[PDB]
Formats: structure tokens, C-alpha cells, sequence
């Protein structure tokens, strides 16, 4: 039947040409590996990185290349990212998968239908292209991804990771506060507590309205942190996060104090003189019911106050941005607008009657 | 003429005679099944007949595909994974294809809503015990190549491989 | 072109594993000149075939061990893009030589008297 | 061999162009026109600075044989047999 | 009314149509009347129960019509 | 004023059905008769979460771009502000 070797070869064969689409990518434009690579330092402490110099100069080697604008930038990460994501599945399904007389058995079967007159140019030209839309030179996009569309995946005001709109939350937060004595400019200092998160909250962390809040806000966070950082292996940076959230807390809360004690994060926000009462109250009926109760919000607090770490020029970025609008006139506020609004929607590769017929009767 | 996302948007679309949404992928000589994503799972039956493909796999999740016509193609194997990603699939047409060994028909055992089943005209129908065999392997048919899979068909089945 | 492609491929399986054994043993058998043509490196094609032996040859090399795997890559296209710069600033300014030697008076003469490079055109 | 000095530092325009250029030339023709000729010269010239010529009776000397890198600057003349010591402005030639 | 302008507009797109009822008409607009009558055609319909059918020609009364679903592609009478 | 459904214009909103369900959208238009046009608009039945430890989120489905008939509305509330886009 099949034989396995042709199809593992196709396949080693289809990973390579992956490779090479994605490699010929980072060459056009170091930026996208370099961008990437520059968070993910932030992230996974271990990571090398190369010289600051080619970083600037936007350099590999020796040839320095023509700066390209973010929403390109961003559009090839994930294209790059769909491409890793075939990469995996045939890398998979290669794992899963890894005489004389039949040598003239089939050659004698390969002259089956021997009139067959056709130009055959088509196994690696197809696959060469499936990975390199317009005519000749319209489209960036690859015809694997040609149905890609950023603007689906970021609204206007985020301008493809450049800000995070916070406004809705903002209002979101009017309306959990139940007043208006809050600007967004102070809600915006409220987020930057995200310790203080957790000694100084913005209300009682046992509030229901305030819980709520704080999970979709999160959750908004989360989905932004990797929608504007493709590249990175989403879900090493979740489990990271995981076992962080895990295993510091276990022994002493991870949050220490030489006066009170040991905090414990969430379910109970109470501290504790030592270790030892600390742990003897971790099986305690209160413990117990409250880690059992508002598990779900603890973690997403955390991961709101990771992930806004880890977005930390994202943050004061946009506090920067809203300054800005904020003291502008009316004229300017508009112009601006129009921008971001020309940067949104912009490619992202330049080139009878009766009165007559009464009368005429 | 790869199966593509604006291969299937210019496709005809149509209620065929049996009431139900189809989208016709006809004579296009598709040699794989990919990209299904793009018909947003919005049709109750694709027609795939006189293609090239060789194996029925690659396809998306499809909550609402309930009829795959694969008529005059070069189907040689079943993909594994086909419950997976086509939890609803009842009617299944193969006719002329090139299944030739019973084994290879074994991953339609997973396809619980399977019940019509069409294989004529392929090389594993003249291997014995074809019919007997489909039925113990798929007992979820309850049609096959236009014949009532019959109680004494069955329990014939159950004899031979118990 | 499926045909040739399809038993360069087979004859390529076969030869991958069996070597010269069952195709050299083929040749004689069968007696094709087409074969005879496959075998040899004077048909153009042959090229191909000892790519396709060699993949093949690479598949047999990690039979029994799975692959658990970007940066490089994109450095090595940066220098790639880097040199041809290099290339295209290097003719621009052959273009200008070009130029300046077709645009001066080689008849401004005002002679005076009358009659191992490669190593000394670098640096050390 | 030729030595050729040239100032000393005493708009990307004459820097740009590689060094200094030489040509050979046929005394056929000259501008006093006074009728004497038959030999030629390697005239050598730099932007700025005046050309200069040197008279070659021999016919042919250190006209070597495949001393094959396509970048013909200005001819095979240049590539083949000259150097332009440009950070301390010295161009030899031979 | 604003909102019958853009249902205008979905005539000759695909949406999505719930009764008071429940049961779900998925197809092409035909035509939208101003009190939300709705003639569809090529229809797959969902019932209550789960099941599917499919109908070439329909007609729903205004009234009757607890929600309809609407391309994307209007989304884009941003004056309002 | 009439400024009382202008006001939310443009926010995302919790709508409720005169059947229980619950429609969270971004508030786009009305009219006399609050029909509602809601963009990204997805439909939820078992809660609407005040942060449920266990979870938030049970029979949610995304519908898209929604028009409402103000018939079969109840009532709305403010859930989240304007998305910038």
C-alpha cells in the first residue's frame, strides 16, 4: 500500500519549506524576530539576546534593513504563527507515522494509463507559493493565510499593540462604584496598584460587583497580552504562570512581612505570625471553604497583575496617550483621530416622472 | 487546484431535492480535503464527487454536516480522528474509490450517527465476508450499498468474529 | 510528468534501501534502456534521483526517534539581505567610474619620462 | 610600478567614484598638434588634480596572462593591476 | 426607525431569524417589511428539540419575530 | 432631555428577555419601540457572574450582530464601557 518513507520525506520536506518561509521572513525584517525575541526576555529570564546594536540598526549581519510599520510587523508575526502552528501538526503526525519482485511489481503497474498528457510542475512550486494573493506584488499575506485580517483580532483604539483601550472599563468601573467622582485618568492610577493589589485595593475584595470587574478586565489583559505578542509559545507563558501561582504561594503565601507575618492571597486576606499557624490554617475549615470559593478570582487577579507586568510599557503607553488627547483642543483631538482611524484602515503594503409623462400626455 | 478558502466562497450553493443545504465542490479535481473552515459550518452537505483526493481527512469541526457525497474520487484510506471533527455524519457515499482492504474501513467503526453507507464499486467489495464484516465492525449502519442491513445479517456477523 | 516522477520516487525507494541490489539486478533483467538511462548520470534527471535516494536515505537516519522541537534563520536572511546590499552599493559606484573615465579629456597630456598586487590589495 | 601621492587634507562628490582612473593612450593625438607621435602613455586622473602621463616605448611589458571575477569597474586595466591607498591618498600602479 | 433602516440593508445577505417560539430560520432576506414581516428563502430551520429541516420558500410575521441576527458586514449609521 | 437611552449609546449593555435570557452587546440603536441593535453581541442563560468561584460562564453563545424587538425586552443595564474601535 502507501508507502510510509514518501510520506514522512513530504512531510520532513513540508516542515523545511515552513522553515525556510518564515526564515526569509526574519530576514526581510529583523523586527519580527527581534520584537518578539525582546518580550520574551521579559518573560523567561534565560533567554539570549542579540546585540543592542542590531536591534537598532534593524540588522542581521551587515545589511541593515528598511524599518517597516507596526501593523505589518504584527501581520507577519501571526502569519508566522499560523505557520508554526502547521509546522506542529505535521511534526505530530510525523511522530505517529516514524523486494525485487515487487520493485517490477509496481513498476510494471506504473504504466497504467500510459496516455496521460499532462505538464506536471506542481509539488514543491505549489507548496514553495502555498508559503511565500495579488498579481504580482499587492498583498503581503501568503496564499496560506490570505483570509488574514488583524483588524479582527484588534479594534481601532489598540492600534494593532500599541495602546489598550481601558475606557470601556473605565465606564464599567463608574458603574460598579456607583458614583463619578472617578476620572479616567484616577482609574487608570487604580490599575497601577496591579502587593498593593492585594493591601491596598480599590474596594473590598470580597465585593461581588468588584470581583466580577476585576475577572473581565483580566481576562481582557490576558487575551490582549497574546494577541499583540503571536510569537511567543502562549501556553509555556500559562503554565509558567500556573506553577508560579501554585507553588509560591504553598509555603508562606509568597507575600512576606517581617511584622505581620505571611498574607494569604484572595480567600482569606488575613496574615499570620508563623509559618507554622500559616500552615495549620491552609486545612482549617475557613481556609478550606474560601480557597474553595473564590479560587477562580484569586488566579485571575494574579494573572491580571502578571500580565499587566509584563505589558508594562503597553500601560504607560496608553496612560501617556490619554494625557495627550486629554490636552488637546477640538481641532486636534479630531485630527488625531483621523489617524489612528487612517492607521486602522490602511494595507498593510504600500504599493421616470409623472410631471412628464401627464404633460407630453 | 487546491481546496481553497475562495475555491469553496464562488462555489454554487443550493437546498438540494432531498431538502437540505449543499455546497457543490464538483469536478474541481481537489486532491486534498482542506480549508473547510471557510464554509462556517453552514451546510448540511457537501458534494466532493469526480475529485482526486485520496483520503477522507483534514476536515474542521462540522457540527452541521450530515452528508458527504465522495462519488468518483481516489479514496485509498479513513482518516482517524472523523468523529471528532464530524460528530453528526449519517450519510456516507464512496462509490467508486480505491478501499482495498477490509482494515481500511475500520475507522468508520468511530462515526456513531453513521447510518447510510455507500461503498460499491471499490476493490474491498469482492473481498469475503465484506458485508459481514462492515456490519460487525459499523453496527451503527443500518443501510448499506442500498441494501436493509437485516437481524440475520447480524447475528451471521456475530458468529463469524465474535 | 507523474509518470517519470513516479518511478524516479519507486526506483528512488527501492535504490534507498536496496541500493544498486535489486535496481542493478533490474537493469540486467528487464533489459530498459530507460532504465539503463535512470541508472546513469548522463540523463539530466539523474540529479533529481540522487536528491530523492538521499532524502529517503535522511528518513531511514531518525527511524525509531521522534523530533521534540526560527531566530537563525531570520539572522541568516538579515546578512543574506545585508550582502546584497553590499553588491548593489558596489556596482552603483562602479556605475560612477564608468562615467568619470567616459567624461574626462584623456587628450590633457603632460607626459614626464618614458620606459603580486592581490597580497599587497589588503591590509597587514 | 607607479607611486602617486596626493594632498595632505590641505559632498559625496569625486570620493564616491573609486580612487584615481588610468587609460592608455596613443600619441596620435594631441592638442599642441606640433606632428610628433608613435608612442603611447599611462595617463593616470584624479578629479582635482592635474593628469599625468608616462611614455611606454616597449610594446607591451607586464601584460600578464589570467593573473576570472567579473566586476569590471572601469576595465580590466584597473581591477587587474592598480591600488588606491585611499586612507593615506598613495595610488600604485603596476 | 434606525434599527428597520439597517434590516433594509440585510436584504439580499443571510441572516438568522428566532420566532416567539423558538424554532430558528437560517437563509437568505428576500424582503423586510417596516413592521419586520420577513420573506427567506433556501432555509435551514432548527426546532426546539434539536432537529433540522430545510425549506426553499418562507414567510414570517413581524410580531411573531423574537430577534434577528445579522451579517457583520453592516456593523460598519455610526452617526446615531 | 431624551438623552436617557442616548446616554448608554455606544456601551456594552445587559439586556434582559421577556423569557429570562440574558443579551450582553454593544448598544448601537433604538427606536419608539426599543428595538436594539447590539453589536458583538453574545447570549447568556444559566448566570450572569458576579465572579461564581466554580465558574463564570455557562451556556454562552456568540451571535454577532443582533436586532432585538423592543416587544420581548424587559430591561438594561450598564456592563462595561465603549470598546475604543
Amino acid at each position: 500500500m502507501e508507502t510510509i518513507l514518501e510520506q514522512q520525506r513530504r512531510y520532513h520536506e513540508e516542515k523545511e519549506r515552513l522553515m525556510d518561509v518564515m526564515a526569509k521572513e526574519m530576514l526581510t525584517k529583523k523586527s519580527t524576530l527581534r520584537d518578539q525575541i525582546n518580550s520574551d526576555h521579559r518573560t523567561r529570564a534565560m533567554q539570549d539576546r542579540y546585540m543592542e546594536v542590531s536591534g537598532n540598526l534593524r540588522d542581521l549581519y551587515d545589511d541593515k534593513d528598511g524599518l517597516r510599520k507596526e501593523e505589518l510587523n504584527a501581520i507577519s508575526g501571526p502569519n508566522e504563527f499560523a505557520e508554526f502552528y502547521n509546522r506542529l501538526k505535521q511534526i505530530k503526525e510525523f511522530h505517529r507515522k516514524h523486494f525485487e519482485e515487487l520493485l517490477k511489481a509496481r513498476e510494471n503497474p506504473s504504466e497504467e494509463a500510459q496516455n496521460l498528457v499532462e505538464f506536471t510542475d506542481e509539488e514543491g512550486y505549489g507548496r514553495y507559493l502555498d508559503l511565500h494573493y495579488i498579481n504580482l506584488k499587492a498583498s503581503e499575506k501568503l496564499d496560506y493565510i490570505t483570509y488574514l485580517s488583524i483588524f479582527d483580532q484588534l479594534f481601532d483604539i489598540p492600534k494593532e499593540r500599541k495602546n489598550a483601550e481601558y475606557k470601556r472599563y473605565l465606564e464599567m468601573l463608574l458603574e460598579y462604584l456607583q458614583d463619578y467622582t472617578d476620572r479616567v485618568k484616577p482609574l487608570q492610577d487604580q490599575n497601577e496598584l496591579f502587593e498593593k493589589k492585594w493591601e491596598n485595593g480599590t474596594f473590598p475584595g470580597w465585593p461581588k460587583e468588584t470581583s466580577s470587574a476585576l475577572t473581565h478586565a483580566g481576562a481582557h489583559l490576558d487575551l490582549s497580552a497574546f494577541s499583540s505578542w503571536e510569537e511567543l509559545a502562549s501556553l509555556g507563558l500559562d503554565r509558567l504562570k500556573s506553577a508560579l501561582l501554585a507553588l509560591g504561594l504553598k509555603c508562606g503565601g509568597t507575600l512576606e512581612e517581617r511584622a505581620q507575618r505571611l498574607f494569604s492571597t484572595k480567600g482569606k486576606s488575613l496574615e499570620s505570625l508563623d509559618t507554622s499557624l500559616f500552615a495549620k490554617n491552609p486545612k482549617s475549615k475557613g481556609t478550606k471553604r474560601d480557597t474553595e470559593r473564590n479560587k477562580d478570582i484569586a488566579f485571575l487577579e494574579a494573572q491580571i497583575y502578571e500580565y499587566v507586568e509584563i505589558l508594562g510599557e503597553q500601560r504607560h503607553l496608553t496612560h501617556e496617550n490619554v494625557q495627550r488627547k486629554q490636552a488637546r483642543t477640538g481641532e486636534e483631538r479630531e485630527e488625531e483621530e483621523e489617524e489612528q482611524i487612517s492607521e486602522s484602515e490602511s494595507e498593510d503594503e504600500e504599493n421616470i416622472p409623472y410631471w412628464l409623462y401627464k404633460l407630453h400626455g | 487546484v487546491k481546496l481553497t478558502a475562495e475555491l469553496i466562497e464562488q462555489a454554487a450553493q443550493y437546498t438540494n431535492a432531498v431538502r437540505d443545504r449543499e455546497l457543490d465542490l464538483r469536478g474541481y479535481k481537489i486532491p486534498v480535503i482542506e480549508n473547510l473552515g471557510a464554509t462556517l459550518d453552514q451546510f448540511d452537505a457537501i458534494d466532493f464527487s469526480d475529485n482526486e483526493i485520496r483520503k477522507l481527512d483534514g476536515f474542521p469541526l462540522l457540527r452541521r454536516l450530515k452528508t458527504l457525497l465522495v462519488n468518483n474520487n481516489r479514496i485509498c484510506r479513513i482518516g482517524e480522528g472523523l468523529d471528532q471533527a464530524l460528530p453528526c455524519l449519517t450519510e456516507l457515499i464512496l462509490t467508486n474509490n480505491s478501499l482495498v482492504e477490509l482494515g481500511d474501513l475500520d475507522p468508520l467503526a468511530s462515526l456513531k450517527s453513521l447510518t447510510y453507507l455507500s461503498i460499491l464499486r471499490n476493490p474491498v467489495t469482492n473481498k469475503k465476508h465484506y458485508r459481514l464484516y462492515v456490519i460487525y465492525k459499523v453496527p451503527q449502519v443500518r443501510v448499506l450499498d442500498f441494501q436493509k442491513v437485516k437481524l440475520k445479517e447480524r447475528q451471521e456477523a456475530e458468529k463469524m468474529f465474535k | 510528468s507523474a509518470f517519470d516522477l513516479d518511478v524516479v520516487k519507486l526506483t528512488a525507494q527501492f535504490v534507498a534501501r536496496n541500493g544498486r541490489q535489486f535496481l542493478t539486478q533490474l537493469m540486467q533483467k528487464e533489459q530498459r534502456n530507460y532504465q539503463f538511462d535512470f541508472l546513469r548520470p548522463q540523463h539530466s534527471l539523474f540529479n533529481y534521483f540522487t536528491k530523492l535516494v538521499e532524502q529517503y536515505t535522511k528518513i531511514l537516519i531518525p527511524p525509531k526517534g521522534l523530533f521534540s522541537k526560527l531566530d537563525q534563520v531570520c539572522y541568516r536572511v538579515e546578512w543574506a539581505k545585508f550582502q546584497e546590499r553590499e553588491r548593489k552599493k558596489e556596482e552603483e559606484e562602479k556605475e560612477k567610474e564608468r562615467v568619470a573615465y567616459a567624461q574626462i579629456d584623456w587628450h590633457d597630456f603632460v607626459v614626464v619620462e618614458t620606459v603580486n598586487f592581490p597580497p599587497p590589495t589588503t591590509p597587514e | 610600478k607607479v607611486t602617486k601621492q596626493r594632498d595632505s587634507e590641505m559632498y559625496p562628490e569625486i570620493a564616491e567614484g573609486i580612487m584615481p582612473r588610468h587609460r592608455f593612450m596613443s600619441a596620435y593625438e594631441q592638442r599642441i598638434e606640433p606632428p610628433d607621435r608613435r608612442w603611447q602613455y599611462l595617463l593616470m586622473a584624479a578629479e582635482p588634480y592635474e593628469t599625468i602621463a608616462f611614455k611606454v616605448p616597449s610594446r607591451e611589458i607586464d601584460k600578464a596572462e589570467g593573473k576570472t571575477h567579473w566586476n569590471r569597474e572601469t576595465k580590466q586595466f584597473f581591477l587587474q593591476f592598480h591600488f588606491k591607498m585611499e586612507k593615506p591618498p598613495a595610488p600604485p600602479s603596476l | 426607525g434606525v434599527p428597520i433602516k439597517v434590516l433594509h440593508e440585510a436584504e439580499g445577505h443571510i441572516v438568522t431569524c428566532e420566532t416567539n417560539t423558538g424554532e430558528v430560520y437560517r437563509g437568505k432576506l428576500i424582503e423586510a417589511e417596516d413592521n419586520m414581516n420577513c420573506q427567506m428563502s433556501n432555509i435551514t430551520v432548527t426546532y426546539r428539540d434539536g432537529r433540522v429541516a430545510q425549506l426553499e420558500q418562507v414567510y414570517i410575521r413581524g410580531s411573531k419575530i423574537r430577534f434577528l441576527i445579522l451579517p457583520d458586514m453592516l456593523k460598519n449609521m455610526l452617526k446615531s | 432631555k431624551s438623552s436617557k437611552m442616548l446616554q448608554h449609546i455606544d456601551y456594552r449593555m445587559r439586556c434582559i428577555l421577556q423569557d429570562g435570557r440574558i443579551f450582553i452587546g454593544t448598544f448601537k440603536a433604538f427606536d419608539k419601540h426599543m428595538n436594539l441593535i447590539l453589536c458583538d453581541c453574545d447570549e447568556f442563560r444559566k448566570i450572569k457572574p458576579k465572579n461564581s468561584k466554580q465558574a463564570e460562564r455557562e451556556e454562552k453563545r456568540v451571535l454577532g450582530l443582533v436586532l432585538l424587538r423592543g416587544e420581548n425586552l424587559v430591561s438594561m443595564t450598564v456592563e462595561g464601557p465603549p470598546p475604543k474601535d
